[PDB]
């Protein structure tokens, strides 16, 4: 789902 | 049929033979016959579209805005498949990068009259009357592509900086997706210049989320951090004031804006504050102090990803200005954190890694 995780510190 | 077949030999006239005003001014009349007729467009894209797409981008110049303005119509009217080849005659560095980030546009078109009120008549069909805009909207829809473009990540910055347009997500996104996940030393350069830029924003820019998501992005690397270091107590001031100003949404919050905005500046403070000690112990940082108290006093059993995100990012505040939390305060602490570290170990091994390190304090 979107929630924010932030998942962009892994890129 | 005939009729577009003919109009089309007539309209495509050899690049190589006519002043460039010519040629401006039949694709000037392509793209209004276009706009004007769906019919003659499916025509070209069944049957022609490689002729006329070759025509329309056998020269391209950023120099020359208005043929620019009427190339960027035709990709957004007839765009090739995304994996086409014949996209790289729209060079992203030297054609559509410059377009994207030069806001001066002429209000005046040279020609005759008629020339003219084709110009005026087109400009109030299309979707964008100027090339920074047209080719932001190009870049980011087609040519999402698509190596990293060199200059990109710093002159978008720029762009935003300058603060013309008045919608920055497509910008941003732009940025954001240029930034690689293996920087050379040059790409890292640009990325401390890019940070420099956004980091001297005004204020309302840090609760801008597509301007918050760049600076995330740029301070994954650490060495942005160390090029950049005089400027992070500063951008740590801004987002820890921020960040208290809605203090009530970090517990509970029933606000999906004020949601995603804390937990984007609490990602961005984490990245600072858990690589450069010295800005960790910036003094408005640990007034956060008094938001942990709250918590610590009138403990919830629910515990949301904003607040195990505001207490860890605390963590590392209390830790670099020496602060001293007596046992039931520090036990707490520890014991939210590992918890936390718990939920995201199988979904953020870096907030897990960064939980792991503080707990070794505690």
């Amino acid at each position: 789902q979107n929630r924010e995780r932030l998942q962009l510190l892994e890129e | 049929t005939l009729k577009y077949s003919e109009d089309l030999d007539f309209i495509l006239s050899d690049n190589s033979m006519t002043t460039p005003e010519h040629r401006r001014n039949n694709m000037l009349r392509l793209c209004l016959d276009m706009m004007n007729n769906e019919d003659l467009c499916q025509y070209i894209v069944k049957y022609r579209h490689r002729e006329v797409w070759e025509w329309c981008f056998q020269g391209t110049d950023p120099k020359q805005k208005v043929t620019s303005l009427l190339q960027c119509f035709i990709a957004d009217k007839i765009p090739l498949l995304r994996h086409d080849k014949r996209w790289a005659m729209l060079s992203l560095e030297n054609f559509i990068l410059p377009l994207a980030t030069d806001e001066v546009f002429p209000k005046k078109i040279a020609g005759s009259r008629l020339v003219k009120l084709n110009y005026q008549d087109l400009l109030r069909k299309l979707k964008f009357t100027n090339t920074c805009e047209y080719a932001l909207y190009i870049w980011a829809t087609y040519l999402l592509y698509t190596e990293a473009v060199y200059g990109a990540v710093p002159a978008l910055a720029r762009l935003i900086s300058r603060g013309q347009l008045k919608d920055w997500d497509t910008a941003c996104s732009l940025l954001e997706n240029n930034i690689v996940a293996a920087p050379s030393g040059s790409d890292i350069e640009e990325y401390a210049q890019a940070f420099q830029t956004l980091a001297g924003l005004s204020r309302e820019k840090l609760t801008n989320e597509g301007v918050l998501k760049c600076l995330i992005k740029l301070t994954n690397h650490t060495t942005v951090l160390e090029l950049s270091a005089d400027l992070l107590p500063s951008l740590v001031r801004s987002l820890a004031m921020s960040v208290q100003l809605h203090q009530n949404n970090i517990v509970s919050s029933i606000s999906e804006i004020k949601t995603n905005l804390l937990i984007l500046q609490l990602g961005l403070l984490l990245n600072i504050v858990s690589e450069a000690t010295t800005a960790a112990s910036t003094e408005e940082l640990t007034n956060f102090g008094a938001v942990f108290r709250s918590v610590f006093v009138k403990k919830p059993t629910e515990m949301s990803f904003v607040l195990q995100l505001f207490l860890l990012v605390y963590a590392y505040s209390a830790g670099a200005a020496g602060v001293q939390l007596p046992p039931a305060e520090a036990d707490f602490l520890k014991s939210e954190l590992e918890a936390f570290a718990t939920d995201v170990s199988s979904y953020n091994h870096n907030i897990h890694t960064r939980i792991t390190r503080v707990l070794e304090t505690l």
